[PDB]
RNA sequence: AAGAAACAUAACGAGUACCACAAAAGGUAUUCAUUCAUAUUGACAAU
RNA sequence: UGUCGGCUCUUCCUAUCCAUUUCAAGCAGAAUUGAAAAAAGGUAUGAUUGUUCACCAUUUAAUAGGGAACGUGAGCUGGGUUUAGACCGUCGUGAGACAGGUUAGUUUUACCCUACCGUUUCGGUAGAUUUUCAAAGUAUUUAGAUAGUAGCACAACUCAGUA
């Protein structure tokens, strides 16, 4: 479902990281389970950044999210990362929002700012983002 | 579109050829022995199978 | 089985010279001039002449002679007189080898350099990559008509290589041949002549 | 240690018993022998 | 001759899981299946269990199978097993038995030779005499028998919703 390429992005997410979900799909938080496209490595774990897949579990949520194993987009993390054109910027928190394996966002809205990463990869984010940082 | 006269030509270099049962190596329509070393030259051989529609 | 003594001998038309020196011949005739050498440790290649037909008179020959050897070795006394058989031909009345172009939907366009001692064969199959083939030395392509082209040359083993060459680097690849029957292949065989 | 004849050898094939390994099976590969048929005024292959 | 497993690390085998090159299909395409060359490069993260094993949830191009004193304890750990305390169940008259379960139980020494990794010291290679030459010493510039070897893989766009 993604668009076009993604740049060198330091990810700071790590395995069972829990990150706050944008979303307004009843789902409170969201834990790192896998990343998808991630290559692995003896004794590393997944790593996701800005913009990067991941497939996740809710452990608080409504009952219908609860307990059950998603799919979410990085829009947002506390990781230091560097733009190509010598731009070093943060967000406040870690942050994700729920799409499927089309990219098709589940819900409607997003809360906060969306960094540019994720915006220009996955057209539909960009669309209910509010603002792109 | 192809005129039957072209496949005629064609078909013989892709299709009219024995196949070895152990070599599976092309062999010409008249063999009568696996020409290649490791299937130990056998003369076990079948004719290469026709397309069906 | 041994056999004591293998001959084999090749005739030499009018026009034709053929100068031997120590298993290295050079054919010179109408069309232009031939060599080549047959580097076999076991072969005697030299002139004469010599009666072969029941009744008609003696003719200029080349003869080639091999005593005793094992049916591995005296199989090559046929082989080198073919191919000295073939040179008289190259050099008198050429060779030329017809290759046809077939494809299924996609037309395939052959870039002919001015020369002839090149192609170019494009749109293969709806490929972007463009293959080139270069030519033996003394072999020239040209277009015959649509979808056709033939190849002239002296050497009966450059022309058909070069002819080889061509079809081989035309190959489908990953698909089931029976059904894409496409590529450049040799309608015929024969002389320029 | 010189000479003689062969079936081998285009292969890490062969090479001093006990000994330190190899089988069934297959080959229009090769050498020799037996049996049968076609062998000419003309068999086979090709034209 | 320190007797399980795990951790760390190197190397080797191919009876190849992936990537490369090929042939075959009851191979239209896609996805697959059978086979050949090839062992230079890769082959994961976790819940339960001391487990090897197993069985699940993912990720991946693939998450192949094995050896090296069932590789590797003066490399670690001590979870299991396998002393001495104690509990239960069955057996025994009893002391006591149980590849039955449970809990607590000291893991010593390299400064020796070699191997390996790095690092110094001393010694040193034979037939040329055009003095514009030849040889010995010191220093620099080079030379390269031999040994090792490194780049892989995936994804996106276009080809194309085309064959």
């Amino acid at each position: 479902g993604r668009q076009g390429n993604k740049f060198r992005v330091t990810c700071g997410l790590n395995n069972a990281s829990t990150v706050n979900c944008a979303d307004n799909t009843g789902a409170k938080t969201l834990t790192i389970i896998s990343v998808k496209g991630f290559h692995g490595r003896l004794n590393r774990l997944p790593r996701a950044g800005c913009g990067d897949m991941v497939v996740a579990t809710c452990k608080k949520g409504k009952p219908e999210y609860r307990k059950k194993m998603h799919t979410a987009v990085i829009i947002r993390q506390r990781r230091t990362w560097r733009r190509k054109d010598g731009v070093t910027l943060y967000f406040e928190d870690n942050a994700a929002v729920i799409v499927n394996m089309k990219g098709e966002m589940k819900g409607s809205a997003i809360t906060g700012p969306v960094s540019k990463e994720s915006a220009d990869l996955w057209p539909k984010i960009s669309s209910n983002a509010p603002t792109i940082v | 579109g192809i005129e039957p006269a072209l496949e005629a030509i064609a078909r013989k270099y892709n299709c009219d050829k024995m196949i070895c049962r152990r070599c599976y190596a092309r062999l010409p329509l008249r063999a009568t022995t696996c020409r290649k070393k490791k299937c130990g030259h056998s003369g076990d051989l079948r004719p290469k199978k026709k397309i069906q529609s | 089985p041994r056999l004591l003594k293998k001959t084999e001998h090749v005739v030499i038309p009018e026009g034709v010279n053929i100068e031997i020196n120590r298993k290295n011949i050079k054919v010179t005739g109408p069309r232009g001039s031939l060599t080549r050498e047959f580097q076999h440790p076991k072969v005697d290649i030299y002139a004469s002449k010599l009666v072969v037909k029941k009744e008609g008179p003696k003719e200029n020959v080349v003869v080639i002679d091999m005593w005793y050897g094992n049916r591995r070795d005296s199989a090559v006394v046929r082989t080198i007189a073919s191919h000295i058989k073939n040179m008289i031909t190259g050099v008198t009345k050429g060779y030329q080898y017809k290759m046809r172009v077939v494809y299924a939907h996609f037309p395939v366009t052959l870039v002919i350099a001015d020369d002839g001692k090149s192609i170019q064969v494009q749109n293969f199959l709806g490929e972007k990559r463009t293959r080139h083939i270069e030519m033996y030395d003394g072999v020239v392509v040209k277009k015959l008509g649509k979808d056709e082209i033939c190849l002239e040359g002296n050497d009966v083993e450059k022309v058909s290589q070069s002819a080889a060459n061509i079809h081989a680097a035309n190959l489908v690849r990953n698909k089931d041949i029976r059904q894409f029957l496409d590529g450049v292949y040799v309608s015929e065989k024969c002389l320029i002549e």
